[PDB]
RNA sequence: UAGCGGCGAGCGAACGGGGAGCAGCCCAGAGCCUGAAUCAGUGUGUGUGUUAGUGGAAGCGUCUGGAAAGGCGCGCGAUACAGGGUGACAGCCCCGUACACAAAAAUGCACAUGCUGUGAGCUCGAUGAGUAGGGCGGGACACGUGGUAUCCUGUCUGAAUAUGGGGGGACCAUCCUCCAAGGCUAAAUACUCCUGACUGACCGAUAGUGAACCAGUACCGUGAGGGAAAGGCGAAAAGAACCCCGGCGAGGGGAGUGAAAAAGAACCUGAAACCGUGUACGUACAAGCAGUGGGAGCACGCUUAGGCGUGUGACUGCGUACCUUUUGUAUAAUGGGUCAGCGACUUAUAUUCUGUAGCAAGGUUAACCGAAUAGGGGAGCCGAAGGGAAACCGAGUCUUAACU
């Protein structure tokens, strides 16, 4: 298993199961849904018949009147107040096993090299935080919408990719499934591969 | 690529939505039949209720008692006897590999098979069966 | 809130190996002199819970 | 919106 | 996620009122009455799909029995004579034959009379 | 879970472990030494924040369109495409944003430090009496007096005092441990009347706070209190000069503004119930859930020059609404005048089973740490061994003296 670079063709080898396992679609889908579910804020609340600002007085008599039987004006079948099963601020994040999360990331990375979307390079660093020269850089290697992942997160590259919409800079420990899927291409520097190999194992 | 990930077959079931028309098959009291205590909202008998008849947990007599000595007593299988440390085993340091717990005061070594290494047992209570099995591996047993 | 256990059922049923429950026989407390010894002898050991009442004791105690 | 005086009740019997 | 059932409910009622077009009174304007009318009309359509095969068959029988008695033979003897003559022309064609071409029905009557006698 | 409990319903620990945060001191007293740590109250110095704020990048042509930010073409900035407005969707039109700066004066906080109070450090003592405990009656401890330990209290009593006493769950003896009947104490912990910034698989005016519109207002009730309805012209009023009818009215028709007045202030879009006018057909001798199958005639729309489609439909067979409740409803059993909007099996935590994914005799983390839905954390839970009430025994165990 060899990861060939773009220019110097220095042959880097990694573990077999990390970048060559079968693509378990069910395993990936659960983690992707769970990652989206954990980003849900879940800040919402309606009012029940016990929380609507109003009186607990019976509107009219139980019998005698020709009207329907009513006990409170806050009833959900009434106007100006209702909602029987009112929502509460809840948590939508769901638990993911360590081996399931790591197993899904290895299957995601294994499909990336099968779709030749993973481009490994020896180094990735800009001399100045200017976004013009960063936009000059990836255009020469014919990339427009990529995920810039490096082993060491430098502020010189963090500032240059802050304004460009289609690129994102992250730290090697801070990888997630959804950005490895949403972005078209993903680029590796040399030392990030050796750091993501051991964190997945 | 993000719009092609599908779950496996049978992973989802979409739930049962009650009171949603004739065609859904779960309208008109929604799968709980006609009138009765079980049909009311919040209705339902308590656990063990037999309709006023004396329940099984009241027809039968109580028996036995809870011994606090059994709560600080555990059993050691031979599978997790060679896993812990070196070649010697005693009352402590078994909780260091988390096979008994800190509160355990008594322990026994039972015959569960798959014992290879010559472990030396000191202080535990091997029954008859692992005693010949531990000595078959070369390890000695003392107190 | 977790399920609370019916303490009355806990003192009368004990979990067996395969998942069944053992219980003490009734008719063995006070009036023993008028029963035959053969009837009394058969009620001394514990007995299994029948399949008809097996669903009731599961709801009474889910944890034990 | 007011109710109604309700129909005048008849003299109720017994056993 | 609040779902306003405005567009879906209006389109559901419009579909029912579209099928109820042509009905008298509230059976074509009021959704409550029209939905009963459409269901009742659908029940009649399912029911009368069988009666159409009954009413037309007994209509053809009347057509055959009328023309056969003009030739001097009852309907019971005409079908029996045709059956004995190995003729499988059904009552639909036989009713249409007697209406248009009286000459061909006389040959069919004479063919059934020869087989019967 | 152990336990408590008409041992019913139900109530429900502790020990211990893993984490956050960890700060210890003073009096009941004299002497030596006295301001030595210590905090408190007021000034100064420095840092820093708040209450006003400043600078702050980068584009045109052309097409359509009322107007372009929209299409196309060729450029630029970007530590700044966060957001809003601008005649339709703007990174380069503006307000802004990132970033870099700013306080005359008033203060928050952090130290350093001036002054005052405050009391150091050492030795020798002292070491909390109507108190502990007990009797009667209660209360709280998961503990409902039960064999009931422990604490508090209404009343009655009532020691020892550090060679002494309490506790270790009735109680006795031995050991262990601690010291009451005097007090102070930050941190981790709870909440949001209010302020600033930011976010929402929250709502879009019968929803969302009762109140998006000068809403706790109109209004009701003596009073406490209850409590509404009511958003949208247009880009810009440019909101209609002027003429005519009409009561120097209301209202309307012209004209004009306007992209649009089937945008005119009752003003975006204008659904249904309901009420009309016109057109086509049927209908004044024909009985009923008003439909359906067949079906003549009439009026049109068409290519064809044969015939379909639309609308009405004489006549004719069949045909007693829907829901609920019921053995059974056209039932003269219930519900509904209609339309539009709202309206009812949801959520949280546990347990069981199924499907599905990972791992596999192992699986898995909680709290918490953490540049944090990454990684640690195996505290802890389930299974891999069960039998017996239990000691205990163990792939065997219980019963019995032992079991065929």
């Amino acid at each position: 298993m060899e990861l060939v670079l773009k220019d110097a063709q220095s042959a880097l080898t990694v573990s077999e199961t990390t970048f060559g396992r079968d693509f378990n679609e069910a395993l990936v889908h659960q983690v992707v849904v769970a990652y989206a579910a954990g980003a849900r804020q879940g800040t919402r609340a309606q009012k029940t018949r016990a929380e609507v600002t109003g009186s607990g007085k019976k509107p009219w008599r139980q019998k005698g009147t020709g009207r329907a039987r009513s006990g409170s004006i806050k009833s959900p079948i009434w106007r100006s107040g209702g909602v029987t099963f009112a929502a509460r601020p809840q948590d939508h994040s769901q638990k993911v096993n360590k081996k399931m999360y790591r197993g899904a990331l290895k299957s995601i990375l294994s499909e990336l090299v099968r779709q030749d979307r993973l481009i490994v390079v020896e180094k990735f660093s800009v001399e100045a935080p200017k976004t013009k020269l960063l936009a000059q850089k990836l255009k020469d290697m014919a990339l427009e919408d990529v995920l810039i992942i490096t082993g060491e997160l430098d502020e010189n590259l963090f500032l240059a990719a802050r304004n460009l919409h289609k690129v994102d800079v992250r730290d090697a420990t801070g990888i997630d499934p959804v950005s490895l899927i949403a972005f078209d291409k993903v680029v590796m520097t040399a030392d990030a591969v050796k750091q993501v190999e051991e964190m997945l194992a | 690529r993000l719009n092609t990930l599908s779950p496996a077959e049978g992973s989802k079931k979409a739930g049962k939505r009650l009171g949603r028309g004739i065609g859904s098959g779960l309208g008109k009291t929604g799968g709980r039949g006609h009138k009765g205590q079980k049909s009311r909202s919040g209705g339902g008998v308590r656990r063990g209720f037999e309709g006023g008849q004396m329940p099984l947990y009241r027809r039968l007599p109580k028996f036995g008692f809870t011994s606090r000595k059994a709560a600080i007593t555990a059993e050691i299988r031979l599978s997790d006897l060679a896993k812990v440390e070196g070649g010697v085993v005693d009352l402590n340091t078994l909780k260091a590999a988390n096979i008994i717990g800190i509160q355990i005061e008594f322990a026994k070594v039972i015959l569960a098979g798959e014992v290879t290494t010559p472990v030396t047992v000191r202080g535990l209570r091997v029954t008859k069966g692992a005693r010949a099995a531990i000595e078959a591996a070369g390890g000695k047993i003392e107190e | 809130p977790k399920i609370k256990t019916v303490r009355g059922a806990a003192k009368r049923f004990k979990k067996t190996g395969k998942g069944g429950f053992k219980h003490k026989h009734a008719n063995l407390r006070h009036i023993l002199t008028k029963k035959a010894t053969k009837r009394k002898r058969h009620l001394r050991p514990k007995a299994m819970v029948s399949k008809g009442d097996l669903g009731l004791v599961i709801a009474c105690l889910p944890y034990a | 919106p007011r109710p109604r005086p309700r129909p005048r009740p008849r003299p109720r019997p017994r056993p | 996620a609040r779902v306003k059932r405005g567009v879906i409910a209006r389109a559901r009622h419009k579909k029912i009122l579209k099928q109820a077009k042509g009905y008298y009174g509230a059976r074509s304007r009021v959704y409550r009455v029209a939905f009963q009318a459409v269901i009742k009309a659908g029940q009649y359509a399912y029911r009368d799909r069988r009666q159409r095969k009954r009413q037309f068959r007994q209509l053809w029988i009347a057509r055959i029995n009328a023309a056969a008695r003009q030739n001097g033979i009852s309907y019971s003897k005409f079908i029996n004579g045709l059956k004995k003559a190995s003729v499988e022309i059904d009552r639909k064609i036989l009713a249409d034959i007697a209406v248009f071409d009286k000459v061909a029905f006389t040959a069919l009557v004479e063919k059934a009379k020869a087989a019967l006698a």
